[PDB]
RNA sequence: CUGGUAGUUAUGGCGAGAAGGUCACACCCGUUCCCAUCCCGAACACGGUAGUUAAGCUUCUCUGCGCCAAUGGUAGUUGGGGGCUUCCCCCUGCGAGAGUAGGUCGCUGCCGGG
RNA sequence: UGGGGCGGUCGCCUCCUAAAGAGUAACGGAGGCGCCCAAAGGUUCCCUCAGAAUGGAUGGAAAUCAUUCGCAGAGUGUAAA
RNA sequence: GUCAUGGAGGUAGAGCACUGUUUGGACUAGCGAAUUCAGAUAAACUCCGAAUGCCAUGUACUUA
C-alpha cells in the first residue's frame, strides 16, 4: 500500500534517472519473497516440524508448505521422505508489507543493526538475508519458542546486474 | 606394467593383421624404435629395454614408452588334461603390429641416441629399427 | 501372496480367481465385476 | 487466497513507545486495542520499542 | 529472473494434444486460439493441409460484445453455421492446449447446438 | 576344476518378417523386437511386446521419419 | 505486411549485432464473478486497457560453435592365382572411416485481417 | 564326462562367442529366476531429471531455500539387452 | 542363374561422441582429485560403417 505506492511514485523516475534506462519497463522492481525455516532434527521428535509451521504461520500469517528430501544421507540419519523443512512465498502488496515490518519493527529491533553485507548478492540481483534468533519477530513471543530455528529471507528482483539490485534495496531504507 | 583393474579377467587373444592403425611416428622425442614385424610383447621384455637403454644414457635425457599391455593371458599347469573350463592368468601383454612406434627418445646427441636403442632393441623378440623425426 | 476366488453375491457363482497379499489386505476383497449368469456387473466378493 | 482456509490477519497500525511513532501495516495480531487515527478508517494500536525512527544505526 | 513463454508451453501442451487428435477429410477438426481480446476458429483437415472453414471475433457484423465469453459463443455459433453450409457436419474438438473451462468451453457447446456433432 | 558357467536362454528368433515392396494380408506379423526400434507406420499396429503387424491388405514401406529414426507402413 | 495453423534428415539449431509496431500479438492493471494454489490471482480462470516496445514476437547482417558435404588417395573385401603361412603378395570388380575443397543464419502450403 | 571314479552340472530368462537376415557347438566367457504390486493396474488432466557454481543461522563438502548452467551425465519394482 | 530396383541388418575397417583401460605436459581443489593440451587402446565400447550374404518386386534374358 503506502511502501508500493512510494515506489511507484519516487524510485521509478529516480530509477530512471539514476542509470538511464530506455524504457520504464527496464527499472528492476520486487518480484518475490521466500522464507524458509530449514529443520534438519525431524526424526527423533516430530514436533519440530510441526512448531516450525505454526511460527511460521504466525510470522508471516498464511500456511507453509511441507519440504521433504530429494534423496538419502547416511550421515544424518536420513533416508528418502522425511519433512525435513518449511517454507513460505510472498507476492504483491502483502509482500510489501512484510518488507515493511521487516525494515520497522524487525531488523532495527535486531540485537544489533551494524548494516546489511553489501556482497552477500548471489552475483545476479537476488539477495539472501539469514536469521539466527527466531525470538526478534515481532508478533511472535519466545515464550512459545522451544529453537532459535534461523529463517533463510530470500528477495528476489528483476535486476540484471548487482550494482541495480543495490540501488533499489538501500533506497528503500536498509542497506 | 600392469592395469589398476579390468572389466573382465578372461580375453580372446585375438589377431595381428594389417599396419598398426596409430602411432606409427615420432611425436614426443628425436629418436624412436620402429617394429617391422607383429608380435607378442610382455611387460617384462618392456621393463628390461627400458632398463637398459636408460643405463646407458645415466638417466639423462628423456624416454617415452608408447605401448601398454592391456590384455591378459591365461595359462594350464603341467598334468592337467584338456576341459574344465579356462586357465589362470599368468602375464599381460601388448599386440604390436607393423610400423608402432614403441619407445622415444629425446635429449641426447646422435651417438648416445642410437647406441641406447641398439642396446634396448637386443632384449625384444621383434625386428625393429631407428627412426629420427 | 495367496490365491484367492470371487463369489458372486448373488448367485453364489465363483467366477473369478485372483491374488493378494495378506498382510496388506487382512479383510475380504470386494469387487463389482460382469456376471456372465445374470450377464450384468455384480458385487463379487472374497469367500 | 484459501477461501476461509486462510489465517486471519487485519490491518493494525503500531506505536513506538520512544518518540511517539505511528506506522500501519498489516499483522497477525490485532492486540486487542483500539485507536482512530488514519481519517476515514481505524486500525488497532500496538506498543513496542523504539522503531527505525529512534534506532541508533539510523540516526 | 526468467519470465515464461505463456505461448510456448500451450504449444508444447498443443503437440501433447495433437497427438491423439487429427483432422481428415470426412472428420475435419476444429481448432480454436484465444489471444489477450479475441477468439478465433479454424475447420481444418490435416490430409491435405487446409482448412475449410472459419470464425473470428473481428468480422463486421456480430457486434455482440458482452464479456468475450457471449462472444466466444458467437463464433461459435458462426463457425457451426458455415461449416453446415460447407456440408461439415462430424469435426473433432482441437482445444489448441487451452483448459476446457470458460471461454473455450462455450464456443465448443455452441457449435454444439448449431449443426455439428461432438 | 569346474567352469561355473554354462548356461543360455533359447534365441527368440526377431527381426524382419516381411520384405519391402511386398504384398501382405491384414494381421500379419512384420517386425518383431524388444523396444520401438522400429515404429508403426500408417495402416500399422503396435502388440503388447512390441510387435509390428499389418492392419489391412496391401504393399510394406520401410520408411525413415525424423534423422534417427525409422517406421513401416502398409499401403493399399 | 501481420495473426493463426501444417509439411520438410539442424543447410532449418545455438550465439552475437541492430531496427519495428496496442492493425494483429504480448507485457501490463484488477480479482466482483466461474475456477485455482499441499502456501502465493506467479501459473491456471475471469473482468478491462493508463504506459510500453524493455522482453517474447517479426525483419535484416554475421561462420564463432554446431550441422551438411564432394574429388583424389588409403584401409577393408566378393571372385581368380601364388608364397618363405604370428602372416604376406599379385589380377579383376566393389569401396569406407578420418581429413579436406566447399555449403548453411532456411525452404514450401492454407486461412483471416492491413 | 578329452578312459572311468572324485568334483561339477541337469528346467527357464539376458549378453558375448555368432563370421552386419534367422539359426549355430564345447566340463567356452559373464549374470539372473522359481517373484512382487489393491496400486507399482485403467483412464483424464498437469510437468521434467543427475550434477555444479554462487548467496545465506543450527548446518559441517553434502539435509531445506533462491538464481543460473544443464539432451539426460537421472529414473524406469528386479539381471541384462 | 544373371540383370535392374527397393529394403532389413552393425561384422571387417575405422574412431574416441558414451563406458572401461592408458602415456606425456600446463594448471590445480589440497606428492596429489578435477579442467585443458597432445597421443594411445577394446569379444561382451560406438558419433560412423563396407564387401559379401539375405528378403522381395519385374513385364528383362536364359534355364529345368
Ligand atoms: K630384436
Ligand atoms: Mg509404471
Ligand atoms: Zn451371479
Amino acid at each position: 500500500n503506502r511502501l508500493k505506492d512510494q515506489y511507484l511514485k519516487e524510485i521509478v523516475p529516480a530509477l530512471m534517472s539514476k542509470f538511464n534506462y530506455d524504457s520504464v519497463m527496464e527499472v528492476p522492481k520486487i518480484d518475490k519473497i521466500v522464507i524458509n525455516t530449514g529443520v534438519g532434527d525431524a526424526t527423533a521428535n516430530a514436533k519440530v516440524l510441526d512448531s516450525a509451521v505454526e511460527e511460521l504461520a504466525l510470522i508471516t500469517g498464511q500456511k507453509p508448505v511441507i519440504t521433504k528430501a530429494k534423496n538419502s544421507i547416511a550421515g544424518f540419519r536420513l533416508r528418502e521422505g522425511m519433512p525435513i523443512g518449511a517454507k513460505v512465498t510472498l507476492r504483491g502488496e502483502r509482500m510489501y508489507d512484510f518488507l515493511d515490518k521487516l525494515v520497522t519493527v524487525s531488523l532495527p529491533r535486531v540485537r544489533d543493526f551494524r548494516g546489511v553485507s553489501k556482497k552477500a548478492f548471489d552475483g545476479r540481483g537476488n539477495y539472501t538475508l539469514g536469521v539466527r534468533e527466531q525470538l526478534i519477530f515481532p508478533e511472535i513471543d519466545y515464550d512459545q519458542v522451544s529453537k532459535v530455528r534461523g529463517m533463510d529471507v530470500v528477495i528476489v528482483t528483476t535486476a540484471k546486474s548487482d550494482e541495480e539490485s543495490h540501488e533499489l534495496l538501500t533506497q528503500l531504507g536498509m542497506p | 606394467l600392469v592395469p589398476k583393474r579390468v572389466k573382465y579377467r578372461r580375453e580372446f587373444r585375438g589377431n595381428m593383421r594389417g599396419r598398426a592403425k596409430g602411432g606409427t611416428e615420432v611425436a614426443f622425442g628425436e629418436y624412436g624404435l620402429q617394429a617391422v614385424e607383429a608380435s607378442w610383447i610382455t611387460n617384462r621384455q618392456i621393463e628390461a629395454a627400458r632398463i637398459a637403454m636408460t643405463r646407458y644414457m645415466k638417466r639423462g635425457g628423456k624416454v617415452w614408452i608408447k605401448i601398454f599391455p592391456h590384455k591378459s593371458y591365461t595359462s594350464k599347469p603341467i598334468g592337467v588334461r584338456m576341459g574344465k573350463g579356462k586357465g589362470a592368468p599368468e602375464g599381460w601383454v601388448s599386440p604390436v603390429k607393423r610400423g608402432k612406434i614403441m619407445f622415444e627418445i629425446a635429449g641426447v646427441p646422435e651417438d648416445v641416441a642410437r647406441e641406447a636403442l641398439r642396446l634396448a632393441a637386443h632384449k625384444l623378440p621383434v625386428k625393429t629399427k631407428i627412426v629420427k623425426r | 501372496r495367496v490365491n484367492i476366488t470371487l463369489e458372486c453375491t448373488e448367485c453364489g457363482d465363483r467366477n473369478y480367481i485372483t491374488t493378494k497379499n495378506k498382510r496388506e489386505n487382512p479383510e475380504r476383497i470386494e469387487l463389482k465385476k460382469y456376471c456372465p449368469r445374470l450377464r450384468r456387473v455384480t458385487l463379487h466378493r472374497e469367500t | 487466497m484459501k477461501t476461509g482456509i486462510h489465517p486471519e490477519y487485519r490491518p493494525v497500525v503500531f506505536v513506538d513507545t520512544s518518540t511517539d511513532f505511528k506506522f500501519l501495516s498489516g499483522s497477525t495480531k490485532s492486540s486487542s486495542e483500539t485507536i482512530k487515527w488514519e481519517d476515514g478508517n481505524e486500525y488497532p494500536l500496538l506498543r513496542v520499542e523504539i522503531s527505525s525512527d529512534s534506532h541508533p544505526f539510523y540516526t | 529472473i526468467t519470465k515464461i513463454d505463456k505461448n510456448k508451453v500451450r504449444k508444447k501442451r498443443h503437440a501433447r494434444v495433437r497427438s491423439k487428435i487429427s483432422g481428415t477429410e470426412s472428420r475435419p477438426r476444429l481448432n480454436v486460439f484465444r489471444s489477450n481480446k479475441n477468439i478465433y476458429a479454424q475447420v481444418i483437415d490435416d490430409v491435405n493441409g487446409v482448412t475449410l472453414a472459419s470464425a473470428s471475433n473481428l468480422d463486421k457484423d456480430f457486434g455482440s460484445a458482452e464479456s468475450k465469453v457471449d462472444a466466444a459463443s458467437k463464433v461459435g455459433e458462426l463457425v457451426a453455421k458455415r461449416a453446415s453450409e460447407k456440408g461439415i457436419t462430424s469435426v473433432t474438438f482441437d482445444r489448441g492446449g487451452y483448459l476446457y473451462h470458460g471461454r473455450v468451453k462455450a464456443l465448443a457447446e455452441a457449435a454444439r447446438e448449431n449443426g455439428l456433432e461432438f | 576344476g569346474s567352469t561355473s558357467n554354462g548356461r543360455d536362454s533359447e534365441s527368440k528368433r526377431l527381426g524382419a518378417k516381411r520384405a519391402d515392396g511386398q504384398f501382405v494380408t491384414g494381421g500379419s506379423i512384420l517386425y518383431r523386437q524388444r523396444g520401438t526400434k522400429i515404429y508403426p507406420g500408417t495402416n500399422v499396429g503396435r502388440g503388447g511386446d512390441d510387435t509390428l503387424f499389418a492392419k489391412t491388405d496391401g504393399v510394406v514401406r520401410f520408411e525413415r521419419m525424423g534423422r534417427d529414426k525409422k517406421k513401416v507402413s502398409v499401403y493399399p
